[PDB]
RNA sequence: CCUGGUCCACCCGUGACGCUGAGGCGCGAAAGCGUGGGGAGCAAACCGGAUUAGAUACCCGGGUAGUCCACGCCCUAAACGAUGCGCGCUAGGUCUCUGGGUCUCCUGGGGGCCGAAGCUAACGCGUUAAGCGCGCCGCCUGGGGAGUACGGCCGCAAGGC
RNA sequence: UAGCGCCGGCCAACUCCGUGCCAGCAGCCGCGGUAAUACGGAGGGCGCGAGCGUUACCCGGAUUCACUGGGCGUAAAGGGCGUGUAGGCGGCCUGGGGCGUCCCAUGUGAAAGACCACGGCUCAACCGUGGGGGAGCGUGGGAUACGCUCAGGCUAGACG
């Protein structure tokens, strides 16, 4: 499914500016920079005080639509995190960040997460030399996420890695722009992520 | 400095020659999330006045909660009327698992991980009073050894 | 401060009935169906009570004297008309402490009417108001005679009969105000923070206790005052 | 007669402390005395002593209370907030060493009768033996 | 006249002989049944008089079974404190019945009222607990259908469990 | 290739028209008799997505058969009362036994499954390897506070 369709309507409905197109969510064209109200005929009307279930559902939907992961994989990852020892929320965020498509996005190979998903699915991304075409692939600490030697001549990768010159990467990632590769150093901490999501709200949403 | 959240708002009715006349009641919890909570039930002919009065009464009735790493020091069990509240400490990463009323009361108290259960009557007023008395009957190890000095 | 042997008539309590079991610790024995107070525990508690009174007085605190038993009214009305501790004499109005702001508004109206009768505005707005406000000021002075001195909540209260003045005691408990009281056998000592186990019906007991207490108050602030002119109220 | 003398003693202590009594007399027995040893050791009571009533031996338990509190209800806080018999006649409760409960997550005690005497939850756990779960006190 | 229970005082005797109690067994208001007797008053059914729109009622005049007795059945109830029994523990005040005692009063048993703590959804309970505990038995699991049907046991029947 | 359900409250999502206790909807409360956010259609929205709904069944919530964990004055519930059989329960002290109870050691607890770790199919599902377990029962040895039993003693219960 992948929800494929309009994206900045989620930028509007969630009330927080999301980055689903990469660019144009920074440019004054996101429609969140100019239309912050939710979509539909009844978007500009006075909003009623939402229920607690409303708040938790909206927060979980925000966190899910940020990564573009379906409800099935999302709930499975949450249950997997809850089975493990440690804080459920931080482990859940580390699991979501460990996805191959999200790592490709974080490493600057793609401008958006869905563009990264298409780059992975089409075999333009390799892991430790071997080609991997699975967005749900879990990257372990130490894996070298590289670009296919046959794909390093493509225009989009040239553009993205030409813009990545001088740009800093996450504290848990390393980037080699000349070799067009990177390394997943460690699992990111909660302080490492600046996501506008309260993970405890999602934990309480699935606690029901 | 003080967070304020309403539990429930209801409209009661008294009978008078001519018809029924309404009066609004509202529960309000106030907390600094540092270990202090307060519960208040305010009644007024209109809703905003009732909410303000409940906030005043809540700020007037405070309870110091002995938090121990975001959780409770020991499991408690309080019967208020027919409503029973059961509280139990939890390890971090668990979250607050409670009904709406106790979740709000404990969140405003500064609790982050706890396990609760409502038994008997599910009345929100009595459940709130039972949770308040539960937080009031909390003792620390320091308090325990203080009571057994002799 | 020299009331060791001069306690003549304080040991007499109430009858066998109309007592409180919690007072049994402060009772010596029963002579002719009348509870008699233990003479030793009387001064035993008097030490601590008068020590608290001295500590609170030398710090500049205010004590509210409450008396309505019709046997201590004329005594409290002058023992508190000494060093400026206020008093309540005719009857204790519900909410004088918990609803202190509204009673202070009543006091504002009292001094307002006192200012109107001090200004030449008495003649305007003719005799109808000149009688209405006259009676209003009369009853305001009747009820708020000593209470008008309280600018804020008192730091302690003094009671003559905590059973007769139970409402004032309860209001003091609600506001965490210390409760000093001359308790008898018909009262609950647990509610009293500083107990004085004496008699509440006799006039000499009340006169002795309150006179020595106000003397201790003025002694804590220096300038020992002459003996109180309450002896003539023996009648 | 008394069906459960131990529960009778526990209820005597409960009813005594609930009215803030000075001491309470319970019909004396070596078992009750060995329990009162644990009580006075853990600070729930000021102590106990053997006494004699008109013809028969009793045990005076001297109760313990907190400081007098402020505001309404100045009655002090109870030192024995809760004392409940567990292994009653007709349903006797025996637990292994790995089945000894932790009362109030440590703030309470559990009195056990084991083959090595009358112990507490932590005492029996340190000794490594279980037995009859007499009562829980906290 | 025969006879049961119970309370107190003395501290005399036995030495845990105790508590509860599925079944079983017996007692069990009134009404009702059988046999015999009795039958004043009352009185189902019934005979009438009124009232009423009608009055198979209330009101009025009569009146049988019955009410009564002996013997044998029947096993029901708002059989009610709508609160099973026993023991211990937990403020008092007042009224009363009944003992004992240094007989203003104390102490023991019983019957009421008000109330400490406490309990209760509340009303209320509160040393005669509905409080705090322990032991044992009985019973409850939404309302109607229904205390009906079936089966069994009991009963002369009505009918009961 | 994108579909399916929902948008009165529980429960996330609102307007227009049609209809007029009609036609219908409905898990529960309930909605419709002229201006329906509940019927029917449309627009819009919410939720999932190669699925979405429905029905049936099981556990859950349900502390609503209450061992953990409920009750019986007035809400369902104390037997009409007693006598008493079996059964359940048993005041204080000493000793013997060691049945209940407890402890140690040991055997048993197949594999698969479950849990944890690593690894193999590009991931996963799936699978492999290793690790950790565990009540119960058998055996040997030990403990005796409590419950039990036996023997004796005491008088506070009980009876005389
Ligand atoms: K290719
Ligand atoms: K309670
Ligand atoms: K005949
Ligand atoms: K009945
Ligand atoms: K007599
Ligand atoms: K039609
Ligand atoms: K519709
Ligand atoms: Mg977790
Ligand atoms: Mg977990
Ligand atoms: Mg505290
Ligand atoms: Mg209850
Ligand atoms: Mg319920
Ligand atoms: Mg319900
Ligand atoms: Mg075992
Ligand atoms: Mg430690
Ligand atoms: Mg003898
Ligand atoms: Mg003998
Ligand atoms: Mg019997
Ligand atoms: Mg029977
Ligand atoms: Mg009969
Ligand atoms: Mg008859
Ligand atoms: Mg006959
Ligand atoms: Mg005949
Ligand atoms: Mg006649
Ligand atoms: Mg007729
Ligand atoms: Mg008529
Ligand atoms: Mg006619
Ligand atoms: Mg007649
Ligand atoms: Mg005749
Ligand atoms: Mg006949
Ligand atoms: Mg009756
Ligand atoms: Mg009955
Ligand atoms: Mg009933
Ligand atoms: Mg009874
Ligand atoms: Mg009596
Ligand atoms: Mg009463
Ligand atoms: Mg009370
Ligand atoms: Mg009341
Ligand atoms: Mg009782
Ligand atoms: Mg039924
Ligand atoms: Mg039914
Ligand atoms: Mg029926
Ligand atoms: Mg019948
Ligand atoms: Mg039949
Ligand atoms: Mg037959
Ligand atoms: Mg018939
Ligand atoms: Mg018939
Ligand atoms: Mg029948
Ligand atoms: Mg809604
Ligand atoms: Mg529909
Ligand atoms: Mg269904
Ligand atoms: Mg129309
Ligand atoms: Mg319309
Ligand atoms: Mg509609
Ligand atoms: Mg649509
Ligand atoms: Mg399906
Ligand atoms: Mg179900
Ligand atoms: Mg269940
Ligand atoms: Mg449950
Ligand atoms: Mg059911
Ligand atoms: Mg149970
Ligand atoms: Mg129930
Ligand atoms: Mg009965
Ligand atoms: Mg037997
Ligand atoms: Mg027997
Ligand atoms: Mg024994
Ligand atoms: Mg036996
Ligand atoms: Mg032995
Ligand atoms: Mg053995
Ligand atoms: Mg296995
Ligand atoms: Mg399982
Ligand atoms: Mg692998
Ligand atoms: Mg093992
Ligand atoms: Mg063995
Ligand atoms: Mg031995
Ligand atoms: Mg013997
Ligand atoms: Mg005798
Ligand atoms: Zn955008």
């Amino acid at each position: 499914g992948r929800y494929i369709g309009p994206v900045c309507r989620l930028c509007r409905r969630e009330g927080v500016k999301l980055y689903l197109k990469g660019e144009r969510c920074y440019s004054p064209k996101c429609a969140m920079e100019r239309r912050p109200y939710p979509p539909g005929q009844h978007g500009q009307k006075r909003a009623r005080r939402p229920s607690d279930y409303a708040v938790r559902l909206r927060e979980k939907q925000k966190l899910r639509r940020i990564y573009g992961i379906s409800e099935r994989q999302f709930r499975n990852l949450f249950e997997e995190a809850s089975k493990k020892k440690g804080v459920t929320g931080s482990v859940f965020l580390g699991l979501l960040e460990s996805r191959l498509d999200n790592v490709v996005y974080r490493l600057g190979f793609a401008v958006s997460r869905r563009q990264a998903r298409q780059l992975v699915r089409h075999g333009h991304i390799t892991v430790n030399g071997r080609r991997v075409d699975l967005p749900s692939y879990r990257v372990r600490p130490g894996d070298e996420i590289a670009v296919a030697e046959k794909s390093r001549n493509l225009e989009l990768i040239r553009q993205n890695l030409e813009a990545m010159k001088g740009r800093k990467v996450g504290p848990w990632l390393s980037l080699d722009v000349e070799g067009m590769k990177g390394k997943f150093l460690r699992l990111p901490d909660r302080e490492d992520l600046a996501l506008p999501v309260n993970e405890q709200l999602v934990i309480e949403f699935y606690s029901r | 400095d003080f967070e304020e959240k309403m539990i429930l708002i209801r409209r009661t009715a008294r009978m008078q020659a001519g018809g029924r006349r309404f009066r609004f009641g509202a529960l309000v919890v106030v907390g600094d999330r540092q270990g202090r909570v307060g519960l208040g039930f305010g009644k007024a002919p209109e809703v905003p006045l009732a909410v303000q009065k409940a906030g005043y009464y809540a700020r007037r009735n405070m309870v110091e909660v002995p938090l121990q790493n975001g959780t409770i020091p020991h499991e408690i069990e309080v019967e208020f009327g027919a409503s029973k509240i059961v509280l139990k400490p939890a390890a971090p990463g668990t979250g607050v698992i409670a009904g709406a009323v106790p979740r709000a009361i404990l969140e405003l108290a500064g609790v982050t991980d706890i396990l609760t259960k409502e038994l008997g009557s599910r009345n929100p007023i009595n459940i709130a009073y039972a949770t308040m008395e539960a937080l009031r009957q909390l003792r620390t190890k320091a308090d325990v050894e203080r009571l057994r000095k002799g | 401060t020299v009331k060791e042997l001069l306690e003549a008539g304080v040991h007499f309590g109430h009858e066998r009935k109309r007592w409180n079991p919690k007072f049994a610790r402060y009772i010596y024995a029963e002579r002719n169906g009348i509870h008699i107070i233990d003479l030793q525990k009387t001064m035993e508690e008097l030490e601590r009570t008068f020590r608290f009174i001295e500590d609170l007085a030398m710090r500049g605190g205010t004590i509210l004297f409450v008396g309505t038993k019709k046997q201590a009214q004329d005594i409290v009305r002058m023992e508190a008309e000494r060093a400026g501790m206020p008093y309540v004499n005719q009857r204790w109005l519900g909410g004088m402490l918990t609803n202190f702001k509204t009673i202070s508004q009543r006091v504002h109206r009292l001094e307002e009417l006192e200012a109107l009768f001090a200004s030449p505005e008495i003649e305007e707005r003719p005799k109808k108001e000149q009688v209405r406000l006259k009676h209003e000021l009369e009853r305001l002075q009747k009820y708020l005679s000593g209470f008008r001195l309280l600018k804020r909540l008192p730091d302690a209260i003094f009671v003559v009969d905590p059973t007769k003045e139970a409402i004032a005691v309860r209001e003091a408990r609600k506001l965490f105000i210390p409760v000093i009281a001359l308790a008898d056998t018909d009262s609950d000592p647990d509610l009293v923070d500083y107990i004085i186990p004496g008699n509440d019906d006799a006039i000499r007991s009340i006169q002795l206790i309150l006179s020595r207490a106000v003397d201790l108050i003025i002694q804590a602030r220096g300038g020992v005052v002459e003996p109180s002119p309450s002896y003539a109220l023996v009648q | 007669m008394l069906t459960d003398p131990i529960a009778d003693m526990l209820t005597r202590i409960r009813n005594a402390t609930r009215v803030y009594k000075e001491s309470t007399d319970v019909p004396a027995s070596r078992f009750k005395e060995e329990i009162l040893r644990i009580l006075a050791r853990e600070g729930f009571i000021k102590g106990y002593e053997r006494v004699d009533v008109d013809g028969k031996p009793y045990l005076r338990v001297y109760l313990k209370y907190g400081p007098r509190r402020q505001g309404p209800d100045p009655r002090p806080e109870q030192v024995i907030h809760h004392i409940r018999r567990i292994s009653k006649p007709g349903r006797r409760v025996y637990v292994g060493v790995k089945e000894i409960p932790r009362v109030r997550r440590g703030l309470g005690i559990a009195i056990l009768s084991t083959s090595k005497g009358v112990l507490t939850d932590r005492e029996a756990r340190k000794l490594g033996v279980g037995g009859e779960l007499i009562c829980e006190v906290w």
